[PDB]
DNA sequence: GCGATACGGCACTGGCCCTCGTCTT
DNA sequence: AAGACGAGGGCCAGTGCCGTAC
């Protein structure tokens, strides 16, 4: 009720828009495809009084919302644009706080630069960071320079107080702060860490550059290489995200000089004061260049991104807020402890193996070792120069008692010892590494004159290249090896020749111990090359490899390590345990710097909600604080968020060490976070782009009908329907599908599905070939399919027809290619044109995949922005405290309070409904299916995580530590209306 | 189960043949050799460092071996419990606070009528009821961490979570001997029962300031058998397939290793400026590093003999003084972990040893 | 006197009200020991083991059982050392005279009913040829006397007496003047092989060690010192309106203590924790009085730290959070000094190392 | 014709450059 | 006695492979 999926809506009375011919085509298509076995399972319709609409459509609704949200900031931006500039001061004031430079650059001591808008770039001495040290900010009126409290030499104690720069004005509109990577500067703002607030938003020239004239990483690689027929035309129309480069692009003036000494990151606080004036000058140059860049970008961005939803969305997407406490510090300590322990064990075992294998140097018995014969095995004993002389060999030159009368003979032997000691020093010069030990052992040791010297062979690894060959047995074979690739593995007769000969002089090789090892292995070039395992003699060549890259070292083959082949020796379960240890510390190894240095400011009891103090939590002399994620508003592509740490934050896995990082963001007492993850966005996006193209309805496609048919709760989604084939649930099937939409390469899908399902390649190939039915078919000498009914002809001039390309049957890649063909905007809907570097006008373009992905992911990001502005609209309109946003692409979580959580979740549901209805309206019809209108899962709890139930590794007991639980949602939240008076 | 000969030959234990696993696990052994009591000495010292010194609120306690009112003490927990009030006074009633003591305890054993003694290191941790379990898990992880280091294969040391007959939580620590796991340390949470029974009159002298309020202390307790632990490290030090070549050597941690370095005389014979060995000797012992003297000898044999002799004594390094070193000043050095000849300078050798041990204490 | 009371309030001895007398202290009966006394005994025993490890050629440490092997508690620390003689013979390779040192808690009956007292004694059993036993006994006499003399505030307080009998041909006993009465502190006897020939007959062919191509059953030197009586000795040796115990720097249990002066601030505790860790990193016992909680007075605090024999007291004011300067205060001179916090470790270490002389 | 957008890590390496050594004038 | 070629080690950026998220 009706039309195979719709709800009670007041978003337009008319309407059909029947398209009887089109729906006959669609029905016939879906019959021959064929799907005509409807389950007839109507989802429970919801009857609630919707929030007031402003008319006429929801388009003007979101437009007026986005405009009324971004109007003051646009005004401030315009104030920055028409700003007439007063020149830089002749000298910078060496005074704490802000210094205003107005007429002739006079120094006027100010606490807070009262301005509507300003550019900003903070400085911070990395030597003892991360506390601000300098800052410069220009305004449409005059100049400003902020100096930190680091003007007096003291023995400071840094617990990250409210020492960051003060920028906001007190009440008892309003603000806009622009800057290159403005999030970093925002992180150094005093009033941004407060639980409440804030009016001040931020605009990023880097993100804006990315929106206007951005380029992919693959482009960045060959862009900087400038130092594929028409692939170099966009080279001068775009640039990298660097400030100097983006200024050279948008301003095109003289090249701005950068600090040659890198004093802020390389030097101490001492050499900063010595060059204070110069550093201040450089900072001023930075804020000036950024000012210019902004001035030239704002109208360009306004042109390229005309819809205000993108603007306001980018405004709210830049003020993220992560509340934390002492549990953060405890987390750091415990995680680093566990990491150091596991690393200690691993390095202990490996250095043990490296110690007990060092003994077979005497005498020349290392050649017999089938693993250790490539390396050095050097024996050095240098050196000395003659000074003593002459002409005599220096190489050869039971009594019971109780005497003590020679009391001071000990000081005689002591004096002789010292006098002997002091004479040898001028014989050697510089202390070299231990020459007695072999070279492989030398390299595997820390230098003697190193401040971080540890005894024995350190620097063992995991993932080094010496140590795995040092101990491991190799796939039913003798040796491992490396050259262009390590020991081959994972990611009509064929024959090859053999050859053995002797010349010299080259390292001896042994091929018997290998065969004998194989004998011992089976005691329990050809043949045995395809499925079994063996090693030849010399060559070296492929002779039976599947992967085209190699893998040093086998670090994710636990199922191939815990099934016999392959194993290690000596010995036992040491191998799989070592792999386990590696897998445990894999995350924290490549992240610990980003989380340990992840700064955080603590707000004292003087500046926190007293209503939270009233709440029965303090907690026991506990410290409350927060950290702003420091997120670049728009990083390619499409204008997605970019953040070094939190966007690549691992999930709740009981295997990884720091896997609790996601769930360490704990809400303050009285507060709780409510969020949701769109399920699913890009899939339904491609679906809609298909059905809306084919006809009017949403279920008029072979692919688009299955997307809006499944429910995750006690049911089966499309991903889940592909995962139960079988099939692997569920993220893997997601990778397979989303990989299929953007290029289901036969070998890619092959080794992928084969990697995930773990079976034999033939049956797998059958499965792929069956699943390859979706992209089929497609289009002098050519592919045997054209617009003509048959390809065969004689002297038939048809160069005018070879201009159409389109797949057939199930999928709708034709529409994505249709958006990928237009030489102009290519923006659906909304609605923002990207990259002067990918716009096919004056581009070859050969960047197709990136642009299909651009289209769908753009729809995803505009979905994100729509969600942001929608959530913001009914959060200020109604009494829902806590408007702070924390978004991760698909997912988005707000920091609400315990008494306004269900209404906030209701706001999330309304938001999702309105956004889906927007995507439906931009293509028609305004009508939308049932199992896609509302969210299925709304997370509501203290710390943010994935599933409502959460286990972890390091703390071992989650609720053991001061925690709570989560709640699935749901249908029970659809009883609390947006009005304050509920329950 | 054949390293015992290495323990007899090189006295880390008694030369008596009757040293069964039962006689070693009961404490009815005739005693430990000098190298053994030295190993246990460094072990107990390493305990005292990583339990008492670095952690504040922990003070040494001296419990007697008997009672004023014949059988001796079974555990040195109660003797430390008797010292609760004064130690409360020296901490200004600031709990959590602990009392630590390493003393030999006497256990009655019916051999299937005798009594066996064994050195035990005990810490009694007086902690508020609000945070009892937290401190229990704390000490669990930390003790287990302390025992899982110094080991060549930390996998052998395990922990077992167990409850009492009434319901009191507790944790045991095991070491995986070649014949199975064996108890080496125990951690229990005593719900202020014994303290209540010891002071029935005025319980006001038991109240400890938890913070904003004075509460009755819950008595955490950790007791570690250092004899079974010394034997555990003794077994762990010794080596196991397709190595193709084997040498008898036990790999003890450089921190707890009985004899650190071994000084000898090479080439040999050389008279009579050999008094420099005395210099290096006193210089070495002055820095607190163990040095075995290879002066008066009957061998006069293959170097492999005394090299293996030192490897059986877990000696870290073998410093060799020869007449060429008497000329220039560069003595020989053979490491234990990696049997390899290496040249070095004298004071450089001293500082190398000090830095070696000190860094071995670290990561 | 007024010394036994400042050992109760400063936790050198255990809490007692009737068994606090000098007679009950000299007796093994206790009221055990306080943390300060325990650390003092540990340092004393450490210096004891250090003053015999420098002794050439080689003396092996051992441990003896407490109860009876045949079913009782030990009185002396001789038998257990005599049981490990034949074994250590292998380790000394029968080459020369050699000794066995050990520190243990031996017992003795103290006299209603009669009880049992404990004492921690340090013994050294030196096996030496009969012809060179007396000379070595005199050697150990001098070395032990000097050992007591080094940490002594007065060498005249320690004395050495000579004696002999039909069972022991020559012996020496080290006394200590209190001066409420000279008391036994250490015994140095020259027992024959009769003690050893009683537990190994026969065939006594194992007992005789090589002595310059000569086989000879060794005479047994019995060193037996008391570390408890020695502890009390140095306690009475350190007692000097002032009431300050000037124990030896290398002997003092707690050698430094640091508090705060400025009103209770977290930063002060941070700095103090820093100095705490730094000093403990180099093996320097530091008393934490910065906890604190009130920091009432300075004079009574100094009195407390002087009754605990603390070498130096450190004060971390608010100026330290600017210039790094810290308020040092000596004990032997009571000079209120000021020095940078960075140069404190080196100063204390150099000061302790400067007390290393004989 | 095609995984896509990021984000970082460590292991290894050829190259610039100072330092010490050593042969050469 | 001064000057020039040569060998060893630190600091640097570049590259290959692995690791996480959506
Ligand atoms: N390997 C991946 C993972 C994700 N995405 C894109 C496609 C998505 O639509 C978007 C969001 O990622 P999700 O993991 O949320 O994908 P789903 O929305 O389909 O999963 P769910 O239904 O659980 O929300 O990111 C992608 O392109 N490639
Ligand atoms: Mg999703
Ligand atoms: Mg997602």
């Amino acid at each position: 009720m009706l039309s195979r999926g719709l709800h009670e809506q007041i978003f337009g009375q008319g309407g059909e828009m029947p398209g009887e011919a089109a729906v006959r085509r669609s029905v016939e298509h879906l019959q021959k495809h064929g799907l005509w076995g409807q389950p007839a399972v109507p989802l429970p319709d919801v009857e609630l009084r919707l929030p007031p609409l402003y008319g006429d459509n929801l388009d003007q609704h979101f437009r007026l919302l986005a405009q009324k949200q971004s109007l003051p900031y646009l005004e401030a931006a315009n104030l920055l644009l028409q700003a007439q500039l007063p020149p830089k001061p002749p000298a910078w004031a060496w005074a704490e706080g802000w210094t205003r430079y107005g007429p002739e650059g006079e120094a006027v001591p100010v606490a807070i630069p009262e301005e509507r808008a300003l550019v900003f770039a903070v400085a911070v001495c990395l030597a003892e960071g991360t506390c601000p040290t300098l800052a410069v900010a220009i305004s449409p009126s005059a100049w400003y320079s902020w100096c930190s409290q680091r003007l007096v030499e003291e023995r400071y104690s840094w617990t990250s107080q409210l020492s960051p720069a003060d920028l906001i004005p007190l009440e008892v509109q309003e603000q806009l702060v622009v800057g290159h990577n403005v999030s970093f500067d925002r992180a150094h703002i005093r009033e941004q860490y407060l639980i409440q607030g804030s009016r001040m938003r931020f605009l990023d020239t880097m993100s804006m550059h990315m929106a206007i004239s951005g380029l992919s990483s693959f482009q960045r690689s060959l862009w900087i290489a400038a130092k594929a027929i028409s692939s170099w035309d966009w080279l001068d129309i775009s640039s990298v995200n660097s400030l100097a480069e983006v200024h050279r692009l948008y301003v095109g003036g003289p090249p701005l000089e950068k600090e040659p000494r890198e004093l802020f990151v390389k030097g101490t606080m001492k050499d900063i004061r010595e060059n204070f004036q110069d550093l201040m000058q450089y900072c001023a140059q930075d804020v000036w260049a950024t000012h210019e860049v902004f001035q030239q970008q704002l109208p360009l961005f306004l042109e390229r991104c005309p819809h205000p939803v993108t603007l306001a969305g980018m405004l709210e997407m830049g003020v993220s807020y992560l509340p934390v406490n002492q549990n953060w510090e405890r987390y750091l300590a415990e995680a680093q402890g566990t990491y150091e322990e596991l690393q200690r064990e691993m390095k202990k075992s490996l250095m043990d193996l490296a110690n007990d294998a060092c003994q077979l140097l005497s005498g020349e018995r290392y050649k017999e070792d089938p693993w250790l014969w490539d390396l050095e095995w050097d024996l050095q004993e240098f050196k000395q120069k003659k000074a003593k002389k002459v002409k005599k060999e220096p190489a050869t030159a039971l009594g019971p008692c109780s005497e003590e009368e020679e009391f001071q003979q000990d000081v005689m032997a002591r004096a002789c010892l010292q006098k002997l000691k002091g004479t040898t020093e001028l014989l050697p010069k510089r202390p070299q590494h231990l020459p007695g030990h072999p070279g492989w052992y030398r390299k595997l040791c820390p230098r003697l004159d190193d401040p971080a010297w540890t005894p024995g062979p350190s620097l063992l690894s995991l993932q080094m290249r010496v140590t795995p060959k040092l101990m491991a047995l190799t796939w039913d074979g003798f040796p491992l090896h490396y050259s262009e690739r390590h020991g081959w593995g994972y990611l009509n007769l064929a024959k090859l020749p053999t050859g053995t000969t002797l010349e010299s002089a080259g390292v001896v090789c042994p091929y018997r111990a290998i065969e004998s090892l194989y004998r011992k292995h089976c005691l329990e070039p050809y043949n045995d090359v395809d499925i079994p395992g063996c090693w030849f003699f010399k060559l070296p060549h492929k002779d039976g490899n599947s992967c085209n890259v190699g893998s040093p070292f086998a670090k994710d083959f636990l199922p191939k390590m815990e099934d016999g082949t392959l194993q290690a020796g000596p010995g036992g379960a040491s191998g799989p345990r070592a792999l386990e240890i590696n897998k445990m510390i894999s995350f924290w190894r490549n992240a610990h710097k980003r989380i340990s240095s992840q700064m955080v400011v603590w707000l004292p009891r003087s500046a926190l909600p007293r209503a939270v103090i009233r709440h029965p939590d303090y907690d026991e002399e506990g410290l409350y604080g927060a950290i702003l994620p420091q997120v670049v508003t728009a990083g390619t592509i499409t204008r997605r968020a970019v953040e070094p740490t939190w966007l690549t934050a691992s999930n709740a896995r009981p295997d990884r060490v720091g896997s609790e990082l996601k769930a360490m963001v704990q809400a303050p007492p009285g507060y709780t976070l409510v969020g949701a993850d769109v399920d699913s966005q890009e899939l339904w996006i491609a679906a809609v782009l298909g059905d809306a193209h084919f006809a009017g309805m949403h279920g008029c496609t072979a692919f688009g009908w299955m997307t809006l048919q499944g429910r995750k709760s006690r049911g089966t989604d499309l991903h889940s329907k592909t995962a139960t084939t079988v099939g692997i649930s569920r993220e893997h099937a997601k990778i397979f599908n989303y990989g299929r939409i953007y290029g289901a390469g036969q070998p890619f899908a092959e080794r992928l599905l084969m990697q995930f399902n773990h079976r034999l390649t033939q049956q797998e190939a059958a499965e792929k070939a069956q699943q390859m039915y979706a992209a089929t078919k497609g289009l002098l000498r050519k592919v045997q399919r054209e617009t003509a009914r048959k390809s065969q002809w004689k002297k038939w001039e048809v160069v005018a027809e070879r201009a159409w390309k389109g797949g057939t049957e199930s999928e709708m890649f034709n529409k994505l290619e249709s958006i990928a063909t237009s030489d102009i905007p290519r923006t659906p809907v909304l609605g923002c044109c990207i990259s002067r570097a990918l716009e096919p006008s004056a581009v070859q373009e050969e960047f197709m995949t990136s642009r299909v992905n651009w289209v769908v992911q753009s729809s995803a990001v505009d979905y994100l922005h729509l969600m942001l502005v929608a959530m913001k609209w009914l959060f200020e309109e109604f009494a829902i405290d806590g408007r702070f946003c924390i978004s991760i692409h698909d997912e988005v979580r707000y920091l609400v309070r315990e008494e306004d959580r269900y209404r906030a979740a209701l706001a999330l549901q309304i938001t999702n409904l309105l956004t889906r209805c927007m995507f439906a309206y931009k293509l028609g019809l305004n009508d939308l299916p049932q199992s896609v209108a509302f969210f299925s899962a709304v997370d509501i709890d203290r710390c943010l995580r994935k599933e409502v139930t959460m286990d972890c590794k390091t703390p071992s007991n989650p609720t053991g530590m001061e925690r709570r639980y989560g709640i699935p949602q749901g249908e029970a939240l659809d009883i609390y209306q947006i009005i304050e008076l509920t329950k | 189960a054949l390293l015992e000969i290495c323990q007899r030959r090189h006295f880390l234990s008694g030369s008596k043949q009757q040293l069964s696993r039962d006689s070693l696990l009961s404490g009815c052994h005739p005693g430990f050799g000098p190298l053994g009591v030295e190993l246990r000495k460094n072990l107990a010292a390493e305990w005292w460092t990583s339990v008492v010194v670095f952690r504040e609120q922990v003070f040494p306690v001296d419990a007697l071996h008997h009672k004023p009112g014949g059988k001796l003490r079974e555990n040195l927990l109660h003797g430390a419990l008797e010292h609760y009030v004064n130690c409360l006074d020296l901490v200004n009633k600031r709990l959590p606070y602990g009392l630590a003591q390493i003393g030999v305890c006497f256990h009655p054993v019916f051999d299937t009528k005798s009594i066996g003694e064994k050195t035990e290191a005990s810490l009694v941790w007086f902690t508020p009821p609000r945070t009892s379990n937290q401190w229990l898990d704390f000490w669990l992880r930390h003790r287990l961490q302390w025992w899982r280091k110094f080991a060549m294969s930390p996998s052998n040391f395990s922990s077992s979570d167990c409850q009492d007959e009434e319901g009191r939580k507790g944790n045991k620590l095991y070491y995986n001997f070649p014949w199975g796991k064996e108890l080496i340390e125990t951690l229990w949470n005593l719900g202020d029962h014994e303290l209540l029974h010891m002071y029935p009159g005025n319980v006001s002298k038991l109240h400890g300031r938890d913070g904003r309020k004075n509460v009755v202390p819950c008595v955490l307790s950790v007791n570690g058998d250092l004899d079974r632990g010394m034997l555990a490290y003794l077994y762990d030090s010794f080596q196991t397939r397709k190595k193709n070549l084997h040498r008898k050597v036990l790999k003890l941690h450089p921190c707890l290793a009985p004899i650190k370095v071994a000084l000898d005389v090479g080439r040999g014979p050389t008279l009579e400026l050999r008094q420099v060995c005395q210099g290096l000797f006193n210089e070495l012992l002055e820095n607190g590093i163990s040095v075995w003297p290879g002066y008066l000898e009957t061998m006069q044999s293959s170097l492999e003999q005394l090299y293996s002799k030192y490897d059986e004594m877990s000696i870290l390094f073998t410093v060799l003084v020869t007449e060429t070193t008497l000329e220039n000043g560069l003595i020989h050095l053979r490491s234990r972990d990696t049997t390899m000849k290496e040249m070095m300078h004298i004071s450089k050798l001293k500082d190398f040893l000090i830095k070696y041990i000190s860094s071995a204490k670290n990561v």
